[PDB]
């Protein structure tokens, strides 16, 4: 996943 | 207290698991998963944040899990190091  | 969640709605379990009723379709994690691991559902996309120290996590790929994309972002969050 991704920082958001 | 010396540490303060980001969400205190969000600091129980339940709470949290009942966030994903609209979890969309094509996203793998359960909602079992995010939601043991602090997380609960944002209403956009795939995103979910963290009850305890805010942060945020979209576009989980296959093989993610919920607690070592918690720790390798957000390696400092009280959720996480007091698991
Ligand atoms: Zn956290």
């Amino acid at each position: 996943a991704t920082a958001a | 207290g010396t540490i303060y969640p980001r969400n205190p709605a969000m600091y129980s379990e339940e709470a949290r698991l009942k966030s994903f009723q609209n979890w969309p379709d094509y996203a793998h994690l359960t909602p079992r998963e995010l939601a043991s691991a602090g997380l609960y559902y944002t209403g956009i996309g795939d995103q979910v944040q963290c009850f305890a120290c805010g942060g945020k996590l979209k576009n989980w790929e296959p093989g993610d899990r919920a607690w070592s994309e918690h720790r390798r972002h957000f390696p400092n969050c009280f959720f996480v190091l007091g698991r």
